[PDB]
C-alpha cells in the first residue's frame, strides 16, 4: 500500500450545519479545541451547512449544471472554516487554502499546532454528473484528504449523536435507532437518508489506509476529545481497510 | 414538483435524502455553452509524436474554428507514465500522482497553444472557466490542459495508485457540465477494434456502440479511459463521444462537419 | 497652478497639507471608460429570487449590449445575512464580515456569468480591471462581484459589525473610479418611496431627489446602502444615480434608453 | 464589542520616509528591531515615502482617478516592506502579502517572531472620491489592522519627535510646538497638515480596541523600544475607545 | 541530422555535451508571434515626463494598433533609480534590486493601460503570455511591464549590484522569443550619437551601426542597456532593433511605418 | 560586497538524473535527509532529468525556441521537488513555490528544517537566446538563489563521484579521469560535457560569497552529510571569490 504522508496527523471534519448554530455551539467547541490543540496535531475541514442548500436553491431554478453547483457549496464550507479559524487566532490556527493544504500541509503544522481548511474538495466544474446535487462533498472531501495523508483518524463532528437507521429529525423520527457501529458496505446497501455523504461510503470502499470513522455529536462537549483518544462515544463506521 | 417543495426538501432533509435527491432531478436544465465542441488531443497518441502529427492538427483547428466553436483540451503522454512510475515505486498515492501528472498535461496545452497563438487561441486555465467565453465568441476556439483538477482528492482505482480520471475524464466532464454539444477524442488509431490494434493481429473495426455492449465485449479498457465509461453512463448533456484518428489527414475537419469517420460510443 | 508647483508641494509636505490637498484638486481629470454604465443586479432584490427575475434581465443584458457598454455588478443577499448573522453572534469584526459577504457576491457573480457565456461575456475579478478593456471593446460586457475590496481593512460602522461598505459602494465606486457615464441600480421596487414599501401602506413614489432632500426626509438608510449616498456626494465623475426595478421586463433596457424610469437620486 | 483576535500582537508602523532615509536610518532600526524580536509578536507595516510622491506627480499629470493612484502608492509601501524584510531575513523575518496578513497571520506569527507587510490598505480602484490624493494611506491602512486585530498596541515610527501645532519642517515650523499628548478628535477639530493620515483620526473615532497609538521618532535609537513598553517618547494620540 | 539522432543525444548525453547542442541548434525555427513589433516606451525618458510625452504617444499607439500589432512594453524610471539607491546603499544583492525594479515599471504599465482602457487594449502580465493572443487578435495591442522575471534569480553585474537585465532587456527578449518582426525602443533622442547629447555639445548623429563597430566606439553602454547589445548578437529572431525618440510627434508611427527615423543597430 | 541574507543557510541541489533512478536512488537519500534535518537547515533544490530530454525533444520538433523550452524543462525540475517533499513530509518538509523562495524563505525555514523547491530559474520566456537549449538550468538556478542569499554552501548532488575530464558514462569513458579539485574559470576554458551547467561557471564568475561547491555521488550514502560538513568526498569547484 502507499506510505503514510502524515501518519501523525488527525483529521476532524466540523459538520455545516453544526457551524450553522452559531456561538451557542461554536463557543463550546472553539474552547474544546483550544485545549485539543497541545495534545494532536489537526487538521480541521469545515463543511458547508444551509448556505449551500440556499444556493442549491437558487442555482437549480436557474438550471444550473451539478458542475456548477459544486464550488457554489464549497465556498460555504470555505466560509465556515474563514469563521471557526478567526476563532482559534489567538491560539495560532489560520485558514489555510485548498492548495496549501494539497502541498504545504506538512510546513504548515510545523509551524503551528492546527490548522483549518474546507473540507469540500475541488471538484468544482469536474464534478460527476449524474445527481443535480455535487455528490463530492465535506464528508468525502476530509475522508479523501485523511486517508491520501495516511493520518491517524479521521473524526466527523456532526450536530446528531452518529447514524440512525432513520433521519432522527425527519419525518420517521419515531422509527430512528441509533448504530453504534456499522461498515460503510453495510451503509452503501441501505437506502434511506444518512448524517454523512453516500460518496463517503465508496471512497471508504478504495481507501487505503483508514480503518474507521467515528461521527459524534459535537453539540456535548467533551465527545470530539474522547474520540480523538479512540473511545466510542458516537458511530463508528469500519471503512473496510483491514488492520496489520 | 415545484419550486417551493424542493426548496422545502433542500432545507429540511440530508443532501442524501431520496425525496430530496429525485425532487433535484425535476429542476431544468441550462446548457452553459450548447454550441461548443469538446475535443482531446492525445498527449501520448499524438502531442508526444511531434510535428508529423501536431502541425496537420493545428491547420485543422485553424480551419474548423471559422464555423465551429472548440475547446481543445490536451492529454498528458509519455512524460505523465515517467512520473507516475516514480512516484508509484516510492508509494506514494494516486492524489499524488495526480498533480504529476496535470503538470506534463498543463506542458503539452501550453506547446499547442503556442502552435495557435498567432492564430488568437489562448491557453486558458483553472477548474472552470474565467478566460473561455470571452475567447470562445471572440477567436472560436481555446486550448485547455485536460487533467481533472482533484489532486490530493482524486479517487483512488480499486487497485494501484494510477490517478483513474485522468484527461479523457477531465475533458469528458468539461463537456458534459458545459453541456457542450460534442465530444471527440483525437488519437493514434482509427476507432474502437475489438482487440488492441498495436498488439493484436485481426482486430475489427467497431464503427458504433454503447457502453454496455463494450462492457460485454472485454473492452471496457481499451481505447477511452475505463471510467470515463461510466461518465458517459452519468451524462445529461453528452450522451455520446465520438474517437477519431488524429493522424489522419482532415479527420477531426471531417468530424466537425458531421461525417462519421471514427467510432462513437453512445452512453445506451 | 501649475505641474512645478504641485510637485514641489508633493514633494515637501505631507499630503495632509490643505496646500498640497488643494493644488491636486486642480489636476485634469481623466475618465478610463467614459462610455460604460455600471449596472449593480441586487442580491436579495433580484438573483436570490431564481430564475423569474434573473432570466429576464440576462435577455436584457443580451438585448442591451448591442448598444451599450456595460460593466454588470452583482449583490449578496440572504446567504451573506445568514454568514453575518453567525459571525456577528462570535463577535468578530466588520473586517472578516467583509470577506465573507464577498464570497455570496462571487458565488452571484458566478451564477449570472454562466446564464451569460454562451453571449461571450465574462466574470471578471481584481479590486480593478485586468480583463475589463478587452471584454468592454469584444462583448461590450462583463459581470463582476459587486463587494469592495476592502477586507480586514473595512472601515466599521459607528455602532455593529455589519461592513458599511457592501455591494452598493462597491458597485458605485468602481463607476465613480472608471469615470462612468451612468450608474443604475436593480433592486426589487419601483425606486425610492417615503417610507418602505414593503412595510408601508401609502407611501409615495420619489421620482427624484437629492442626497441632501433624502437626509432630510429621514430616508438616508432606505432603497441604498446610506454610505453610497456620502460617496456619491463626494464623487467627481458620477452625480447622479438611478434606481430601477429588475423585476419588471424591461425596465433595464428603458433605463438604458433614457427613459427615467425608477428614481434619480442626484448628488446635489 | 468585537472579541480581539490577536490580542498578544503589537503593530509597528514605520514611515516611508523613514526608509526613504536609507541606510542610515534603517540600519539602526533594523538592530532595534533585532532586539526587539524576542520580547514581542511585531507585525511590522511601512509606509511609502516619497516615491509615492512622484507616481502621484506623474499619475495626476495624465489625470488619472484617485482609484488609480491608490494602488499605485500602495506599491511602494510594498516595496519598503520587501527592504525591510530582507534586512531581518536572517532572524527568520519575511515580507507577508495582504491576503496573507488578512487571513493567515496567525500561523505565520506563530513560524517566527515578525513579519512585515504593507501598510496601505488595499482599497484600490475602490478608494473614496473626495481628494485626488488617496485617504486611506499606510497609517490608517495600520491602524485598521491593528484594531480589526485587537493588537495590544500600535506604534507609530516616524521621522520626527511626534506631532506638531505646525509642521516642524514647514514654513511655520518657527511656531511648531510639540504634543505630547492629544485626542483624535481635537486633532480632527484643527486644520493644517500632520505627520499622520486625516484618514487615521476618522478610523479611531470608529474603534473598538485600540484607546492610543504613540507617534515616536525613529531616527531616536531606543525610543520605539521604550514606545512598545508603553514608555512616553513621543505623542501619544487617544483614540477615543474607553477602557475598561 | 534527424530527429532520431536529436532525440538519441537528448537522451543519452548532457545538456552541456557539444555534439547536443548543435544537433538541437538543427532544430525548425518556429515563430509564435511572427507579425508583431514590440514597443518599449521608456520609463525615464518617457513615461516619467507626464502627459506631454505620455497623450501623443497614446494617440499614436491608438492610430497603429489599426494596422500593426503592438506589444508594448513599459520602463522603470526614477522611482527604480531610488529604490537601487535606497538598496545597494544597504548591501542588498542584485536579486532583491529586481524586483523592486520590477515594480516601478508595473506602475507605469498601469498607467498607460488606463489610458489605452477606453481603446480596448489591456494590461498582461506573466513572464510570458496567457492574454496576449487573445488580445492581440482583437484589438492589435497590449501593454506590459518591460522587467524580467528573473527576481532572486537575475545575474548579478560583473561590479555592483544594479540588476544588469532591466526594462530594455525584458523587452527585447520577449520580441526576441515570440519571434516578432520588429523591436523599437521608445527614449527621449533622436537616436544614437558618438557621445551622450545630453552631457555634449556636439554629438554626431548615428543613423545605422552594428553591435561590434558600437562596442569598438566605446559605445557599449550609452542608449540602451549594454546586456541587450550581447542578447541581440546571440538572438536568432530579432537581429536589428530601432532606437527613436518618442517625445517627437508621429514618431513611432513612422518608425511603424518603415521610415528610418532614429537610429538603426544591427547584431552584426 | 552585498550582505548575506541567510548566512545560515545550507543549499542542496539533487540532480534530476537521480531523482530518475526512482526509490533505489531516493530511499536513501530520502534517509539521510533525514538525518541531516536536525544538523542543518535547508533549503533542497531539485533539477528536471530525463522528463525535460523529452519535452525538448517534442518542443525542438515543433520548432519553438529557447524561451518556449526553459519552462516545459523547469516543470520536470518542480515536479521533482514535489515528489521529494512528499518523501519528507512526515518531518514537517514541504515544497515551496518560486515566489515564496524568493520572497519568504526565512519565515518557511523558521517554520521547519527543511523545505524544497525547484531548482530552475523562473527565466521562461525571458531566458537568453544563443543556443536551442535553455541555458540558465538546476545548476546555475540553485547556485543563483545560493550565492544571492549568501548562504553557507551550495551541494550539488550528482549520479556520479563528481567531474571527470570526459563523460564517465559516454563514448570517451576511457579517457575519463577524476577531478577532485577544480576551478570554474578552468573549467569554462575546457570544451567538451560537463555534469554541471556551463552557465554554472558564468554565474560563478560575478558570484559575491559562495567560494567553493562540491560536487557529490548521491548515490552513495554519507557523502552528501560528510559534503556539509565540509568534507572532500566529490569534486570542489572554487568559484573565485576570495575569502577574507
Ligand atoms: N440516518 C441518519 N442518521 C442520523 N442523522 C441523519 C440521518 N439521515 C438524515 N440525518 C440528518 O442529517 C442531519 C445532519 O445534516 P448534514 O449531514 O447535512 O449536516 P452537516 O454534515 O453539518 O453538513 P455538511 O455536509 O455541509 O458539513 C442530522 O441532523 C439529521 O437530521
Ligand atoms: N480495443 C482498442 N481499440 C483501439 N485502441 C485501443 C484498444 N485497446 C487499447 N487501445 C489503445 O489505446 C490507445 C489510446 O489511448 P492512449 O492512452 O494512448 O491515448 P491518449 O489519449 O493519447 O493518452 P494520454 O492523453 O493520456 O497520453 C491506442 O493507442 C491503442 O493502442
Ligand atoms: N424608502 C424606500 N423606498 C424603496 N425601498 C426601500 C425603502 N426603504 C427600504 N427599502 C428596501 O430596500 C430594499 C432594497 O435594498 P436591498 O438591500 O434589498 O437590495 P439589494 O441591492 O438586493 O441588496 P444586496 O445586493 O445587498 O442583497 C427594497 O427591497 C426595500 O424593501
Ligand atoms: N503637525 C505636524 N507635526 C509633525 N510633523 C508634521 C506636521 N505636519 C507635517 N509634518 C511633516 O510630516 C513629515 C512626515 O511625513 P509623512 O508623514 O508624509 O511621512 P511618513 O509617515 O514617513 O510616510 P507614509 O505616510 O508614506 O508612511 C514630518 O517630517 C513633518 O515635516
Ligand atoms: N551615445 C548616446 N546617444 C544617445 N543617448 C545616450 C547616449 N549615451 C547615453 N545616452 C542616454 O541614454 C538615455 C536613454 O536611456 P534611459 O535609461 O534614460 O532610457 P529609458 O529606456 O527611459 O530607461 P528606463 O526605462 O530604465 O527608465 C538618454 O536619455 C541619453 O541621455
Ligand atoms: N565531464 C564530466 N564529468 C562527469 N560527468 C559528466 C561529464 N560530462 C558529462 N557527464 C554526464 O553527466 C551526467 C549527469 O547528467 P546531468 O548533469 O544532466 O544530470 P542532473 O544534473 O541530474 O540533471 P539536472 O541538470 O536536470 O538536475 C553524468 O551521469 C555523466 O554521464
Ligand atoms: O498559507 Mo501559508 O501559512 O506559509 O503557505
Ligand atoms: O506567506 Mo506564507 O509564509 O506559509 O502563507
Ligand atoms: O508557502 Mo507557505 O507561504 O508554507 O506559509
Ligand atoms: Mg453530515
Ligand atoms: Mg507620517
Ligand atoms: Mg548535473
Ligand atoms: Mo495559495
Ligand atoms: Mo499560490
Ligand atoms: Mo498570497
Ligand atoms: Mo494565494
Ligand atoms: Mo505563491
Ligand atoms: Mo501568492
Amino acid at each position: 500500500r502507499p506510505i503514510r504522508l502524515l501518519p501523525w496527523l488527525q483529521v476532524v471534519k466540523i459538520g455545516g450545519r453544526v457551524m450553522d448554530r452559531g456561538a451557542d455551539a461554536i463557543l463550546p467547541l472553539v474552547e474544546e479545541l483550544r485545549k485539543l490543540l497541545p495534545e494532536h496535531r489537526l487538521l480541521i475541514l469545515t463543511g458547508a451547512g444551509v448556505r449551500a442548500r440556499h444556493v442549491f436553491s437558487v442555482g437549480l431554478d436557474l438550471g444550473l449544471p451539478v458542475g456548477s453547483l459544486a464550488p457554489l457549496a464549497a465556498s460555504e464550507a470555505g466560509q465556515n472554516g474563514h469563521i471557526l479559524a478567526a476563532m482559534l487566532a489567538s491560539e495560532g490556527v489560520s485558514y489555510v487554502e485548498h492548495p496549501t493544504v494539497a502541498d504545504q500541509l506538512a510546513i504548515h503544522l510545523s509551524a503551528t499546532r492546527a490548522v483549518v481548511g474546507s473540507a469540500f474538495p475541488p471538484y468544482a466544474h469536474h464534478e460527476f454528473p449524474g445527481s443535480r446535487i455535487p455528490p463530492h462533498r465535506a464528508d468525502t472531501g476530509a475522508f479523501l484528504l485523511a486517508d491520501a495523508f495516511g493520518a491517524a483518524g479521521l473524526t466527523i463532528v456532526e450536530n446528531v449523536d452518529g447514524i440512525y437507521t432513520a433521519d432522527p429529525n425527519g419525518p420517521d423520527r419515531g422509527q430512528a435507532r441509533f448504530l453504534p457501529e456499522t461498515s460503510a458496505t453495510d451503509l452503501a446497501k441501505s437506502e434511506g437518508p444518512l448524517p454523512v455523504d453516500r460518496a463517503l461510503l465508496d471512497v471508504m470502499a478504495t481507501a487505503r489506509h483508514i480503518e474507521r470513522v467515528q461521527v459524534v455529536n459535537g453539540l456535548v462537549p467533551g465527545r470530539l476529545t474522547a474520540a480523538l483518544r479512540g473511545e466510542h462515544v458516537g458511530t463508528l463506521i469500519r471503512t473496510g481497510v483491514r488492520p496489520a | 414538483n415545484s419550486t417551493a417543495e424542493l426548496e422545502e426538501l433542500l432545507m429540511q432533509r440530508s443532501l442524501t435524502d431520496p425525496q430530496l435527491q429525485a425532487a433535484a432531478a425535476a429542476a431544468a436544465d441550462f446548457r452553459i455553452l450548447p454550441d461548443a465542441t469538446v475535443i482531446k488531443i492525445g498527449g501520448q497518441s499524438v502531442i508526444d509524436r511531434g510535428r508529423a502529427a501536431v502541425y496537420p492538427l493545428v491547420d485543422e483547428i485553424v480551419a474548423a474554428r471559422k464555423n465551429h466553436k472548440l475547446l481543445i483540451g490536451t492529454g498528458a503522454g509519455t512524460r505523465a507514465r515517467h512520473l507516475y512510475s516514480i512516484a508509484a515505486g516510492l508509494g506514494l498515492p494516486a492524489g499524488v500522482l495526480a498533480q504529476l501528472g496535470s503538470s506534463v498535461a498543463d506542458q503539452n496545452a501550453a506547446m499547442l497553444g503556442q502552435l495557435l497563438a498567432k492564430h488568437g487561441i489562448p491557453v486558458v486555465g483553472g477548474a472552470g472557466l474565467s478566460a473561455v467565453p470571452l475567447s470562445l465568441a471572440e477567436v472560436n476556439a481555446v486550448v485547455f490542459s485536460g487533467m481533472p483538477p482533484y489532486k490530493l482528492w482524486m479517487r483512488p482505482a480499486a487497485e494501484g495508485v494510477i490517478p483513474p480520471y485522468r484527461t479523457d475524464a477531465g475533458c469528458f466532464l468539461l463537456a458534459e457540465q458545459f453541456g457542450c454539444k460534442q465530444m471527440i477524442f483525437v488519437k493514434d488509431e482509427d476507432g474502437l477494434y475489438t482487440a488492441n490494434p498495436k498488439t493484436s493481429k485481426d482486430a475489427t473495426f467497431i464503427p458504433r456502440i454503447s457502453v454496455d455492449e463494450m462492457k460485454a465485449k472485454g473492452l471496457h479498457d481499451s481505447i477511452l479511459e475505463f471510467p470515463v465509461l461510466d461518465l458517459l453512463q452519468s451524462a445529461q448533456h453528452v450522451r455520446e463521444v465520438q474517437v477519431v484518428n488524429g493522424l489522419v489527414p482532415g479527420n477531426l475537419t471531417r468530424a466537425l462537419a458531421g461525417e462519421h469517420v471514427g467510432t462513437i460510443i453512445t452512453a445506451s
